[PDB]
């Protein structure tokens, strides 16, 4: 989720992505680490059986075939991360997530607390503001006329610069903010 | 209470102890910064039960496009890292 | 809201609670029935001629 | 009942005499006091109404809507002074005039006597809301929903004036104390049948009936906030408050005329609450919700039964106050995000945590949640069209699994979720709006403990 | 180690909370207490009869004090 | 206790049976009730006993309201609105009237039912009579009047029954 | 010093008065209404021997 997709996926990526999830959904099936390593390694050799296949032709017919037998033979109830899309704590700490700039609406009551912290914020803030026009400058330089391809961002390339489109990223709330 | 505060030290640690369990790859030579491929002589299919035995180790889950860029122990603890909100 | 709450029974509520319970309880003594099925007295009622 | 008309008269020159920063002050505190003087007339009898002079008439299906009509004003000069604040003074006058002008004749409409002179100040209402929404709604559309709003309520009208005059003429009164006891039955004839229907549709224009709604979801989008508070609360009960009144000549002509109307409130009800499911409109749905809940006093007061009649004066006073507190609060992030769609805005319980709550029991009381007099209209309503026929159960029983549906929806869809990550200017909720909520809602459970008081003449 | 809780201000909300229950108290406390005193030192009327050639005023038909003031 | 007509709101003679235990062990209930005595009733007859000292310092008397009889719609003109207004009025009184008997009734039928336990079909078969008569005398009444009802819409009504009833008995009297 | 307070303030009277002013008109027009005061055949009553109206 941190790394820009591509126009596409080659067949090495497909093929990967494809050992991955059989060997997650036989993980589902073989609840025991023996029984798991076992078919496990049945499964790498199946994979490999055909690692060095050069007809592009053959080699799209396996995959294609290799996916019509996952689709048969999944997990109805594959194993899920609990933090992941479908588990069971996919988005619970998201109601905690609360954004920067509610901070600037805080009474200065509330602000009288945590003087420390509100210092170290108003020199981020200079920050943010001091280096917009460069990382603008730098976006619009390395950018092709017609547009940028991809949405991968560049690094900062001279010394005293941020690296464009950076304090979104960096003033994320947090995994678990409360 | 809950989980400690998981540290950087820590993510490296775990991580050397996966590696170093691998059969297929050797406990001295390994290093942090050692690639996968160049230094391991490792294949795309190899690397991918590593990424997998990394989630098993943490517990949480790399998405694809993610996993596959990391080739070296350094590169899978900034990640975790990363995730995790680990600055120490 | 106190206002409303404290109005006089204008309505006229307990006033009909002792009504009714003064007719139940003569009736009851009297053996009369508790309540009459016609509400006007028939003898001041003139009906038509005939019913036919 | 002149000690509530020349109070509320003299808040025109008291207006228009004050200083620039005094009006709005000086307008809610004595809109205040003219509510509690208001509160006097809930004092009502078993048997007959209270007969002021020969104009005027208090009873008690007329006295919690007058008490609701004189307690809106001061919300709805708390809702207005913030979008109206680089207005000039002189048109923030007339505005408040044009609020005034409001209530004085919808006050005047409640009490009238005579048929005719209802019929004249429930006409008066349109001229001070027509000149609101088209003169202080925000966008194009409200010329047009003006329009709407004017020749559908008139088309209705003119041939209710046209019968009423008739009448007279063949009866000798429109006293509407002669009228009721000099009652006599209608005939089975074609001109009767003509006469009935100019003495309901009308009404039916107003509520509004399901077939001819359509200039409220444009009135009341279009209008501003004080505009649709009114349109909701107090002008679409006028219809309901009209046909009660005047069905009483009717029978027994309207056991067989109320059929096709009977049938396009029962469906339209399913058909409008099934709408609020796919509305991208926030100030939208809750404009439809509206006539969901008035098809329900539309079949009340057609099948004509005590239960009936006690339900739709409890459902009218009931959508009412949850009406314009849910207008209120679709307005509080309106004048943040400057867009009515529902989705633009989101996770809001985050970042606005009262004002959930607020929302959480404006949604509840929309769903008519026991005890809430909501749900008393409601299940009255329902008890009575179960006496009249079993069926309608499934229609009835089908409506409040919907109405549920969208009011919780509607509370999902803006309060949980995660906040929109664009959105940077939520600010935190003023002491105005939060007071304009809780005036709102603190009635509204408050009648929970007296409703005989909002149970009207059949109680 | 302690970190910021990042939080919307919860002072706006906390002031008109605290503002509406003291304006409701103001004057719900003192009505409270008059009905309690009036409820225990002035109590409820007594059903009689009405005396021969006695014609009652009209807040005369009603007990509770309240009601009939 | 004296505040209501024992004999418009009657109950049975409340036999109550002693108490005769047969183990040597303490009863908890016994115990608690003490308690419950000692901690609780006690301060709440004193509060009471204070609070009537009170009110027996002032005492003041309200009157029931009594209404002359007036005449019936029945002996109404066509046209004279007083008197038909006095007769509408009190015709609606006496509706009322008759709403609260219906309530009186009621009430003994459900008091019956929560005293007599397990036999309450049996032992409530005098309070479901008298409630049979007085729900058929109030449908005949005031059933189906509908809203806007009157004291002539229920005359009409009266009047439609005789009717029925006289032809019911003429024919009859034809076997 | 009356007058810095009074002339911006005078508004602050015009509804109370409107308010009295709306009850007087209310009695006067209870004293058009009297042809029945103690006519009635249900409240028709004798009067006390100093009272002269059953109700004003
Ligand atoms: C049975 C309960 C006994 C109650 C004892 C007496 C309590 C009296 C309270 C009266 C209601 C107050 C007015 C409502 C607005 C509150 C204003 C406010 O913002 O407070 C913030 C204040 C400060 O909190 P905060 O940290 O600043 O809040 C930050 C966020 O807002 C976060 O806030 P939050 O997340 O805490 O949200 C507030 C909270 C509470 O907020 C509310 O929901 C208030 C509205 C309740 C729902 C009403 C709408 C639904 C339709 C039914 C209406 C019933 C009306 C009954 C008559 C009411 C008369 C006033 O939300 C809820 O707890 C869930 C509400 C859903 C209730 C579900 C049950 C409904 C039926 C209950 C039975 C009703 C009949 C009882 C009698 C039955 C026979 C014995 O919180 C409180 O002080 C507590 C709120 C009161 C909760 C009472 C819940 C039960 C109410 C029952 C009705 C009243 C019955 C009284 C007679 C005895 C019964
Ligand atoms: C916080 C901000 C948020 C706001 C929230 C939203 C609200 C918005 C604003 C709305 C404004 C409210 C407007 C409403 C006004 C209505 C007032 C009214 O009509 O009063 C009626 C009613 C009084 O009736 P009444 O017709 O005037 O009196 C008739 C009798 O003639 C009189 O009987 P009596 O003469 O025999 O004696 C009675 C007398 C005398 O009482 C006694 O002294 C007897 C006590 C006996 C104690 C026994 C032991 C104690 C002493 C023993 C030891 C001493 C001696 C030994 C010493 C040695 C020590 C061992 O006591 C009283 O008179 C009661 C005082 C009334 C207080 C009313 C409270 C509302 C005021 C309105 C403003 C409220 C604004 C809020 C501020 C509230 C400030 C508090 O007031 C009540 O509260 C009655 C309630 C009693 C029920 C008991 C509980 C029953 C439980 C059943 C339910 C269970 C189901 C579960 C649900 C539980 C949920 C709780
Ligand atoms: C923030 C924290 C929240 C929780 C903490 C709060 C603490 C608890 C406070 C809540 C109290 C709970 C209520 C419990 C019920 C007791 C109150 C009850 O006794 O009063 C009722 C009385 O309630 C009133 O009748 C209802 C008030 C009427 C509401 C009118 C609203 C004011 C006008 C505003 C305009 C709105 C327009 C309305 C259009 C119609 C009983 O009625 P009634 O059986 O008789 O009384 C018998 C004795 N009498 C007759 C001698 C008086
Ligand atoms: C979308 C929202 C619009 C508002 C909806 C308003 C609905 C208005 C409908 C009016 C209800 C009934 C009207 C008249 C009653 C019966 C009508 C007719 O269909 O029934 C027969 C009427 O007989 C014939 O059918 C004559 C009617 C046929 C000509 C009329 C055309 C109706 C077609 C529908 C037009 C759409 C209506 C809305 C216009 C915009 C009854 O048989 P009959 O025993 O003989 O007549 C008895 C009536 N008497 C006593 C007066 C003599
Ligand atoms: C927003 C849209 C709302 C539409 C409302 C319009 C419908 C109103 C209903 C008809 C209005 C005209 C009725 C006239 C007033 C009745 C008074 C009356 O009783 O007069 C009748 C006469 O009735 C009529 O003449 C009416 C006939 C129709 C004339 C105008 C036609 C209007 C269109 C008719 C159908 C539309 C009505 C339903 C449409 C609903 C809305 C879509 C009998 O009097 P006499 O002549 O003295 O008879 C006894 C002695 N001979
Ligand atoms: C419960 C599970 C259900 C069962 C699932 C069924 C799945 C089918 C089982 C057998 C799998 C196949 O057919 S295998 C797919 C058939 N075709 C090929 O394999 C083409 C040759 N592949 C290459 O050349 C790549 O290099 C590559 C091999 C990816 C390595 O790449 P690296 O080394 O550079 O990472």
């Amino acid at each position: 989720a941190f790394s820009a997709p591509a126009a596409y996926l080659t067949h090495q990526q497909k093929v990967l992505r494809l050992y991955k999830r059989a060997l997650r959904h036989l993980e589902s099936w073989c609840v025991h680490r023996d029984k798991y390593r076992y078919f496990a390694c049945l499964m790498r050799a199946r994979f490999d059986e055909h690692k060095n296949e050069k007809d592009m032709v053959k080699a799209t017919q396996l995959l294609r075939q290799a996916e019509e037998e996952f689709w048969y033979g999944q997990h109805p109830q594959p194993y899920i991360f609990p933090e992941s899309p479908g588990g069971t704590s996919y988005e619970r700490y998201e109601c905690y997530k609360v954004p920067e700039w509610c901070l600037d609406d805080w009474h200065p009551s509330e602000k009288a607390m945590y003087p420390d912290y509100f210092a170290k914020r108003e020199q981020w803030k200079r920050l943010r503001r001091e280096s917009w026009e460069r990382e603008v400058k730098q976006l619009q330089e390395e950018t092709p006329p017609g547009g940028p391809r991809t949405e991968a961002l560049p690094p900062a390339r001279k010394e005293g610069d941020l690296p464009p489109l950076w304090w979104h990223i960096v003033t994320r709330p947090r995994e678990r903010p409360m | 209470s809950d989980a400690p505060p998981l540290t950087l030290e820590a993510i490296k640690d775990r991580v050397l102890y996966v590696l170093k369990l691998y059969d297929k790859i050797d406990p001295e030579k390994l290093s942090v910064n050692s690639h996968f491929m160049k230094d391991l002589g490792l294949d795309s299919l190899d690397q991918v039960e590593i990424i997998m035995a990394m989630e098993d180790e943490f517990g949480f889950e790399i998405p694809d496009i993610d996993a596959e860029k990391l080739m070296c122990p350094q590169e899978i603890v900034d990640y975790i890292a990363d995730k995790k909100d680990v600055y120490e | 809201s106190t206002f409303v709450a404290y109005l006089p029974d204008y309505r006229m509520q307990e006033w009909a609670r002792r009504e009714a319970e003064r007719l139940v309880k003569y009736r009851e003594a009297n053996g009369l029935p508790l309540m009459e099925s016609n509400c006007f007295d028939p003898n001041k009622i003139q009906l038509p001629e005939d019913e036919d | 009942m002149l000690k509530i008309i020349i109070p509320t008269t003299m808040l025109l020159p008291m207006t228009w005499m004050s200083k620039h920063n005094m009006i709005w002050i000086n307008a809610t505190v004595h809109s205040l006091l003219i509510s509690l003087i208001s509160l006097s007339l809930l004092n009502q009898l078993g048997e007959n109404s209270l007969n002021f002079s020969l104009t005027f008439f208090s009873d008690s299906l007329s006295a919690p809507l007058l008490v609701l009509t004189t307690w809106l004003l001061p919300l709805m000069l708390m809702a207005s002074q913030s979008h109206l604040s680089k207005e000039t003074t002189t048109r923030k006058k007339l505005y408040i005039t044009m609020l005034i002008l409001l209530q004085l004749f919808l006050i005047m409409t409640f009490t009238a006597t005579e048929l005719i002179l209802f019929y004249i100040l429930f006409e008066a209402t349109l001229v001070p809301t027509l000149i609101i929404i088209t003169r202080w709604g925000n966008q194009t559309e409200r010329l047009n929903a003006g329009l709407y709003f004017l020749f559908y309520t008139l088309a209705g009208s003119l041939p209710l004036l046209v019968a009423l005059v008739y009448i007279q003429n063949t009866t000798g009164s429109l006293n509407f104390l002669i009228i009721h006891y000099w009652s006599h039955p209608l005939s089975n004839s074609w001109s009767n049948i003509f006469m009935w229907l100019a003495c309901i549709m009308a009404f039916m224009v107003k509520m509004p009936l399901y077939g001819l709604h359509l200039w409220l979801p444009k009135a009341h989008v279009e209008a501003p906030i004080a505009g649709s508070m009114v349109l909701a609360a107090v002008l679409l009960k006028l219809g309901g408050y009209g046909m009660m009144r005047i069905t009483t000549i009717l029978n027994p002509l309207t056991n067989y005329m109320a059929y096709p109307f009977l049938m396009l409130s029962m469906w339209g009800m399913i058909m409008t609450s099934s709408i609020c499911l796919r509305q991208t409109d926030l100030k939208s749905l809750i404009a439809y919700s509206s006539v969901s809940h008035m098809a329900l006093v539309i079949v009340a007061i057609m099948i004509q039964t005590p239960w009936s009649f006690m339900g739709a004066t409890a459902l009218m006073i009931a959508h009412g106050l949850t009406s314009s507190m849910l207008f209120c609060l679709a307005n509080t992030n309106y004048e943040r995000v400057h867009s009515r769609t529902m989705i633009l805005a989101r996770g809001l319980q985050t970042l606005l945590p009262l004002m959930a709550t607020w929302w959480l029991v404006a949604s509840l009381t929309n769903l008519a949640l026991p005890p809430s007099i909501n749900l008393i209209g409601e299940l009255f309503i329902i008890t009575a069209s179960f006496s009249w026929s079993n069926i309608t159960i499934i229609l009835m029983g089908m409506n409040m699994m919907i109405t549920a549906l969208y009011s919780l929806y509607m509370l999902i869809t803006t309060q949980r979720g995660k906040y929109t990550h664009h959105i940077n200017n939520i600010k935190p909720s003023f002491t105005r709006e939060n007071a304009l909520m809780a005036l709102h809602i603190l009635p509204l459970l408050l009648l929970t403990l007296n409703p005989k008081m909002i149970l009207g003449p059949l109680y | 180690k302690r970190l910021f809780i990042i939080k919307p201000s919860g002072f706006y909300d906390r002031r008109f909370l605290k503002l509406m229950r003291f304006y409701i108290l103001l004057t719900g406390i003192p009505v409270a207490i008059g009905i309690t005193l009036v409820n225990v030192f002035i109590g409820e009327a007594e059903l009689a009869d009405i005396p021969e050639g006695y014609v009652p005023e009209h807040w005369e038909y009603f007990k509770h004090p309240i009601s009939r003031w | 206790p004296d505040s209501w007509d024992k004999d418009v709101y009657p109950e049975p003679p409340r036999r109550t049976p002693a108490p005769a235990p047969q183990t040597s062990l303490p009863n908890p209930v016994t115990y608690l009730t003490k308690i419950f005595d000692l901690l609780v009733d006690r301060p709440v007859t004193l509060a009471r006993e204070f609070i009537e000292q009170q009110h027996a310092k002032n005492r003041y008397y309200y009157y029931h309201r009594e209404f002359r009889r007036v005449p019936d719609i029945t002996e109404c003109e066509e046209k004279d609105i007083l008197c038909m207004f006095e007769a509408e009025m009190q015709w609606r009184r006496d509706y009322k009237v008759d709403q609260e008997i219906v309530n009186i009734i009621q009430e003994r039928l459900k008091a019956c039912q929560q005293r007599e336990g397990e036999s309450y079909r049996q032992n409530c078969a005098k309070e479901l009579e008298q409630f049979t008569q007085v729900s058929k005398a109030f449908q005949d009444r005031y059933s189906d009047l509908g809203a806007h009802y009157s004291a002539r819409k229920c005359l009409a009504k009266q009047k439609q029954r005789m009717l029925a009833e006289r032809k019911a008995a003429k024919e009859a009297a034809a076997a | 010093n009356v007058l810095q307070i009074v002339r911006d303030h005078w508004v602050h009277i015009l509804v109370p008065v409107g308010f009295v002013f709306g009850c007087y008109l209310d009695r006067r027009s209870d004293e058009k209404l009297t042809a029945f005061r103690n006519k009635s055949l249900l409240f028709k009553r004798e009067l006390r021997p100093n009272e002269e109206v059953t109700w004003k």
